């Protein structure tokens, strides 16, 4: 799929991969799924599509917050970020939130302080987007989101 | 309205905003709009003279009394200038580093902004709201950001 650009059938397959990875208790897969989540990403913002970006990468921490591998929870708050990034040059303040949602459940996982405050810092020009769009409801979950990531600096 | 003149004179900003609590009390006793346009007016220039003092933390409480007569008398123009002056202190409080005061001011600018409606206002005062929630982030007062964080979002709320 990736190769075929087929996203949505990636975006299929890594829900049944961590499915079965989850329902055997398996001491890996669950490094190759975010791995791929990674790719599946980078491909995503290539293609312009963050809400598929964000939909693999709520299969990447449903995951990582199994495995513990650091690096990879790092990797992975960097493309959260990248993707909200994108999402707020799309104009997408509503995914560009979900991809903070997840960054920070991840980076809470992590211990990464710097990425926290990063994703406070993209926060708040996604509440500076949402204001400017008056959705203020995407502002209210900026301001959650954004309570999670000083709460747990 | 003497008193404070004479400590627009003194330079006593403490006694200036003692003497303007009184004013006010007086003022809202009587009810007379053009005693509180005088009052906020005097408000304003003891507000200007602690900036150039660097005194923000007297500018705001010259400021809560300033919004305190504006909101009964409805001057829309007086509501612009203490707004406009509320961000001024805000931006000093910025630069001093003072989140906490800088806050505070927003908390004022917005109550005003509320009863004006002016829109290009409310905007400029999310837009600071948003400013100074990131310096306090930058800071990382956790129960100070709870605040920018209450303080910018009912703004936003409003505008």
């Amino acid at each position: 799929a990736i190769l075929e650009g087929d996203v949505e059938k990636a975006v299929r397959a890594a829900q049944e991969a961590v499915k079965a990875a989850k329902e055997a208790g398996d001491n890996d897969m669950l490094r190759a799924v975010a791995i791929a989540a990674l790719r599946i990403a980078k491909e995503a913002e290539k293609q312009g599509n963050v809400e598929v970006a964000v939909k693999a990468a709520r299969v990447a921490v449903e995951a990582a917050k199994q495995a513990g591998d650091n690096d990879v929870l790092r990797k992975v708050a960097e493309q959260a970020l990248r993707i909200a990034k994108e999402a707020e040059k799309q104009g997408n303040v509503e995914v560009a939130v979900k991809a903070a949602r997840v960054a920070v459940e991840a980076a809470k996982q992590a211990g990464d302080n710097d990425v926290l405050r990063k994703v406070a810092d993209q926060a708040l020009e996604i509440a500076k987007a949402a204001l400017e769009q008056g959705d203020i409801d995407v502002a209210q979950k900026a301001m959650d989101v954004a309570v999670e990531a000083l709460t747990q600096a | 309205l003497a008193e404070a003149i004479a400590a627009i004179l003194e330079g006593d900003v403490e006694k200036a905003v003692r003497a303007a609590q009184e004013a006010v009390k007086a003022a809202k006793e009587a009810g007379d709009n053009d005693m509180l346009r005088a009052v906020a007016i005097a408000a304003l220039r003891i507000a200007k003279e602690a900036e150039k003092q660097g005194n923000v933390e007297v500018a705001v409480k010259a400021a809560r009394v300033a919004v305190e007569a504006a909101k009964q008398a409805g001057d829309n123009d007086v509501l612009r200038k203490v707004a406009e002056q509320a961000l001024r202190i805000a931006k000093e409080a910025e630069k001093q580093g003072n989140v906490e005061v800088a806050v505070k001011a927003a908390r004022v600018a917005v109550e005003a902004a509320k009863q004006a409606g002016d829109n290009d206002v409310l905007r400029k005062v999310a837009e600071q709201a948003l400013e100074i929630a990131k310096k306090a982030a930058e800071q990382g007062d956790v129960g100070v950001m709870q605040k920018a964080m209450d303080v910018a979002l009912r703004a936003a709320g409003q505008a």
